């Protein structure tokens, strides 16, 4: 049982890593720029609802 | 797996909400920052910075405020952006925080999941008035016998432990905990206290000892434990045991009886200096500060017997007082005493010439004690106090007295003082206690030579119960020797001294 | 890039004013470039308006106001690695043994917040000493901080060297000997004796690594060159899963250090002198210092008490960390023993009955009783005479002469500096001496053939010896 | 937005294969094996023993 | 039961406070308490015998 616990805590640190993996894909795409575009328009929705 | 779990709940968090005032941080260092703008704040706001450490903005100055940093400040960083939480500081409380350790901010440091809390309520909120008091009336019983007679305590009652520095001065308090084991494990919630543990100012390995020991004698399901650590923000510890009280609180607003324990309020002495230095607020008497009266009193007035129109709340309060070296002269320890009601000094030089629990009974007092008490601990204690103050007054002078009255006091004083000592993590019943007071008081101890009084003990309640615990039984309910009880009891109590 | 130009220079405290959009971060590491090669300046403040307020670690001799800074990033990032282990680096984590690039493969911050409240072990456990003296009353606790007290040189230093051979022999652990505000002269030494005892073997492995810390080094460097060497112990623990002892010097000098920084910050300084944050910082020192899942550190300190003022808010605020103390005394020393450990004034707080194990617990609480009472009957035994030792009497001081001397072990280091060689006698057969003393059943072996020599083991050798 | 493109490819892209049993073996503390009837007890066996206590008492001594 | 064994441990004391009634009778009176005063709190000592394959 603590050995399966241990693997748990285990799969959470790497798949920190993979959220790691996951930044350094979005900071490169050109996604970077177009879900930024995504980003502005929801903000004008939500000024708007102002 | 669980991970699926996580990334579902992560999944589950994404706002889209207006941030109503932010603010940018401008000269930032000594715990505090001082802010601009944050101009429709409430005062003792809670504000969240964008390294998402939180503070208490405290003082509220024209054009800027200056938050309180409650967290590092390596994490805060110049220019940063102030976001008002819009709340003022509040803490989760409610009927789940039993057995779960928490943070000071009520994060779940035992990690048994986020913290199941009814609501939060604000961490300072003033103390009952006077027409809801009520005089305390119920006992709290620690299984420490002097502790039970030499200072009886009750529910709700403010009270005092001080003493010197780690000689087990957090032993005390578990054996009241552990005491009261059984009556939590009762059914009746009147008799059930809900203990708090608060740790301010405590190595977290020595928590994590704590923990493991309660959680061995199996105590944690009824009890919460609140920890500030020292490495914890000295901001946080100044808080933390306002914010622990706030959860008892709620327990003494459910009219609940409860006690919470606050280990030690003198490391919040401590901590109140730090920041009162960082905050440049000129250095009071003994270098702390001039509100540190104000602040421990703010603290220990929010424990109460509330009356029974108001609810029958109950919260009884002991504060831990780690005097340095003794000498109760020495301010915080005088601000603290003149606040409680009742004192349990204990003695280094008797710790040390081995009586352990080492309750000095000069110093050792309960102002409001005898309320609580117990009829039946009032009949059997038949003024053990004066009669170890006639010990006392013997031994002070036997270095003469020679008088055989001054002898036999000794003979009586010394024998008593055998029965007090108990070994600690295991602590007496009540209804125990109540024939061994009766047979030291009735001097049937002076019949046993001082050497098998530890023997008699033990053998003498064997040989009661195996006897009649008819009787036990008895004072168990009553509460209250009768003549025939009494006699009962004399008579049973000569017959195991004989034998 | 975060640059910016020096615009003060009061005391060692610099302030520098940097370009817009380019502010570093509280704890970071600036560097100035220097004819001194570099000085490294850390961020202790934001004052506002793109200055910082920072402490130095190197003596500032002089900088143009207008020098141009570079912003390393964070808390200065010191090198780690087994490499690491016999080397002398001084604070900024650069090679004072001039063995070259010391550079294992990684560097780390040199602050490092402490272990989680989930990484603490749950239960104590004791770390193994081959002093048997320790063993016995006061035995170590892996995780814990233990306290020297007691002489120098003979005294302390030599007590330091033991431990570290046994600490080879009994965990194959390692080790980091920090010492803050020494004498440098006194520093050689020991690096050439640690050299002599080989606990560093140029050409061999090394156990201990060195982090010396001098006494000319200016205040903000000597009160970071702990929590450089601790995060030296924390990438043994941590990422080699090994038990670590860690030496700090006078920890007295830690909070020296540290009152200094405080007061040239302008903090208004604490009752008695020391820090307002002084409770805060031995707190982040000394919370480091654990057992966690992986490995434990120990600590061994060395307080000097200041003036022997135990009230003094300094020591009391030492003695609230510390879990055990090893109070050497040279009058001890002076009656032969070796080690020089004072036995009544040997103290664990974790020489708890359940914790030690009960039997344990029975045969200490005897040898202390033993001890104790031994000591004050020959206060008056010497002066009234040895004809008012009863049968009870003697009993116990033949018994505590015999234990007196049977404390008497020599031991490896001083193998050479005795002349008699080692023993380390481990805790199993701590127990076991004792236990055969308090029955008496080596009582009937001579005095002296329990003096200098280890276990139970060992007498029955002795005794072949004194009657040959 | 962000969120869910982090979310979505990090759970479906990067899935984490569990060691095996045998590996976890080292990590664990593996089933002890039955203890054996080891040998039962015979107390004060051979008639040489009661003939020898028998007679050599004769009268009890302190 | 354990109250024979302690009624014969004591019985046979005040035998030998009178013309000697034991010399080792009292020994075996005595080993027998030690080792029945062992089982009976290695009895109630007793781990149950099912593995808690259920909750575990």
């Amino acid at each position: 049982v603590r050995y399966e616990a241990s693997l748990r805590q285990l799969e959470q640190r790497q798949l920190a890593k993979s959220v790691i993996s996951r930044v350094q894909s979005e900071l490169g795409n050109p996604k970077f720029q177009e879900k930024v575009l995504q980003q502005s328009i929801s903000e004008i929705e939500q000024l708007l609802s102002k | 797996e669980v991970s699926s779990i996580l990334e579902e709940r992560i999944k589950g968090v994404s706002d889209e909400a207006n941030l109503n005032e932010t603010g940018r941080v401008l000269a930032v260092g000594d715990g505090i920052a001082r802010v601009f703008g944050l101009n429709n704040i409430q005062a003792e706001e809670l504000v969240e910075f964008s390294s998402g450490v939180k503070g208490m903005a405290l003082n509220l100055e024209p054009g800027q405020v200056g938050i309180v940093l409650f967290g590092s400040d390596r994490l805060v960083k110049e220019g940063e952006l102030v976001k008002r939480t819009g709340n003022i500081v509040d803490v989760p409380v409610g009927p789940g925080l039993l057995g779960r350790v928490v943070d000071a901010l009520g994060n779940p440091i035992d990690g048994k999941g986020p913290i199941d809390a009814a609501g939060r309520s604000r961490a300072q909120v003033k103390a009952p008035g006077i027409l809801p008091r009520r005089s305390v009336h119920e006992p709290v019983q620690t299984g420490l016998k002097a502790v039970d007679a030499l200072v009886p305590i009750g529910r709700g009652q403010r009270e005092l432990i001080i003493g010197d520095r780690q000689t087990g001065k957090t032993a005390v308090a578990l054996d009241t905990i552990l005491n009261q084991k059984r009556w939590n494990n009762g059914s009746d919630e009147s008799k059930k206290l809900y203990c708090v543990y608060v740790a301010v100012g405590q190595k977290r390995s020595t928590v994590a000892q704590l923990v493991q020991t309660l959680e061995q004698h199996d105590a944690m399901k009824y009890s919460i434990i609140v920890a500030a650590t020292a490495s914890e923000a000295a901001p946080l510890q100044y808080l933390a045991p306002f914010t622990a009280a706030s959860i008892g609180e709620w327990f003494r607003d459910n009219g609940k009886h409860a006690l919470i324990v606050y280990d030690d309020l003198s490391k919040q002495a401590v901590a109140y200096r730090q920041l009162s230095l960082l905050l440049r607020r000129p250095p009071g008497r003994e270098a702390y500060p001039g509100d540190v009266f104000y602040l421990h009193s703010r603290l220990l007035e929010r424990a109460a017997k509330l009356s029974e129109k108001e609810g029958s709340g109950s919260l009884t309060a002991l504060p831990v007082i780690e005097t340095q070296g003794g000498d109760v002269s020495a301010y915080i320890p005088t601000n603290v005493i003149s606040i409680t009601d009742g004192q349990i000094f204990l003695e280094a030089e008797l710790f040390y010439k081995g009586i352990r629990p080492a309750i000095n009974v000069g110093l050792s007092v309960s102002r409001v004690g005898s309320a609580a008490q117990v009829k039946a601990l009032k009949q059997v204690a038949g003024s053990l106090k004066l009669f170890l103050a006639q010990y006392r007054e013997v031994a002070a002078f036997a270095q003469s007295d020679l008088d055989a009255s001054t002898k036999q006091t000794l003979v009586r004083g010394e024998r008593l003082t055998q029965l007090l000592k108990q070994n600690q993590y295991s602590p007496l019943a009540t209804e125990e206690q109540v024939p061994l007071i009766y047979a030291g008081v009735n001097g049937h101890l002076d019949g046993i030579e001082l050497s098998r009084i530890g023997e008699f003990e033990s053998s003498f309640l064997s040989y009661l119960k195996s006897n009649h615990n008819e009787l036990l039984t008895e004072i168990r309910e009553k509460g209250e020797l009768s003549k025939e009880l009494l006699a009962s009891l004399k008579s049973a109590t000569e017959s195991f001294v004989a034998t | 890039p975060i640059t910016g130009k020096v615009t003060a220079v009061i005391g060692a405290i610099v302030d520098v004013h940097f370009e817009q959009s380019e502010l570093p971060a509280i704890l970071n590491a600036l560097e100035i470039k220097t004819p001194q090669g570099k000085l490294v300046l850390e961020v202790a403040q934001h004052l506002g308006e793109n200055t910082v307020r920072t402490i130095a670690m190197d003596g500032t001799e002089g900088l143009v106001r207008g020098e141009k800074v570079l912003d390393t990033g964070g808390p200065i990032s010191v090198p780690v690695g087994r490499e690491t282990l016999g080397r002398i680096i001084n604070v900024i984590g650069e090679p004072i043994d001039e063995r070259g690039p010391i550079k294992s493969k990684l560097r780390k911050p040199i602050h490092a917040d402490p272990p989680s409240f989930a990484e603490q072990s749950t239960s104590a456990e004791i770390l193994e000493t081959g002093i048997k003296v320790v063993d016995l009353l006061a035995p170590y606790a892996r995780g814990g901080k233990i306290g020297l007290f007691g002489g120098a040189g003979v005294g302390k230093t030599v007590f330091i060297q033991e431990l570290i051979n046994n600490i080879a022999k009994a965990h194959g652990g390692f080790s980091v000997f920090t010492g803050v505000g020494e004498r440098t002269r006194e520093g050689n030494d020991l690096y050439r004796e640690m050299k002599e005892t080989g606990v560093i073997n140029l050409e061999g492995e090394s156990k201990v690594a060195l982090v010396f810390g001098q006494m000319n080094e200016p205040p903000g460097a000597r009160a970071r060159v702990a929590l450089t060497g601790l995060t030296i112990a924390e990438y043994f623990r941590d990422e080699e899963g090994q038990d670590v002892l860690l030496f700090i010097d006078n920890i007295f000098r830690f909070t020296q250090a540290g009152s200094e920084v405080s007061a040239l910050l302008g903090r208004i300084p604490s009752a008695v002198g020391y820090q307002p944050t002084l409770a805060t910082d031995m707190g982040l020192l000394q919370e480091r210092i654990t057992t966690t899942k992986k490995g434990s550190v120990t600590s061994v300190q060395a307080v000097y008490v200041p003036a022997d003022d135990l009230t003094d808010p300094a020591p009391a605020t030492t003695f609230a960390h510390l879990d055990a103390t090893t109070v050497l005394s040279r009058g001890i020393s002076e009656l032969g023993i070796y080690p020089a450990v004072d036995p009544l004034d040997s103290k664990s707080r974790l020489l708890d009955a359940a914790v030690v194990g009960q039997e344990h617990y029975d045969v200490a609480s005897k040898v202390q009783e033993t001890l104790q009472t031994y000591k004050s009957l020959q206060d008056i035994i010497a002066i009234l005479g040895m004809d008012e030792l009863s049968e009870q009497d003697k009993l116990t001081v033949e018994r505590a002469r015999k234990i007196q001397r049977f404390l008497s072990q020599p031991f490896a280091v001083a193998e050479v500096f005795t002349g008699i060689p080692g023993k380390l006698v481990r805790l199993k057969d701590t127990v076991a001496s004792f236990k055969a003393v308090l029955e008496g059943k080596y009582d009937n072996i001579p005095e002296h053939a329990f003096y200098m020599v280890g276990g139970i083991e060992d007498v029955v050798a002795k005794a072949e010896k004194l009657a040959a | 937005n962000v969120i869910q493109d982090l979310y979505l490819r990090e759970l479906k892209d990067t899935k984490l294969a569990p060691s095996t049993l045998q590996d976890a073996e080292g990590n664990v503390k593996p089933w002890n094996p039955p203890q054996k009837p080891n040998l039962p007890e015979l107390e004060l066996q051979g008639p040489e023993a009661l003939k020898a206590y028998t007679e050599q008492n004769v009268e009890t001594a302190h | 039961a354990k109250s024979a064994a302690n009624k014969l441990d004591w019985a046979k004391v005040i035998s030998s406070l009178r013309i000697t009634g034991s010399t080792a009778t009292q020994l075996s009176s005595f080993k027998k308490r030690n080792d029945e005063a062992r089982r009976q709190l290695l009895e109630l000592q007793s781990q149950p015998t099912e593995v808690d394959f259920s909750h575990y």
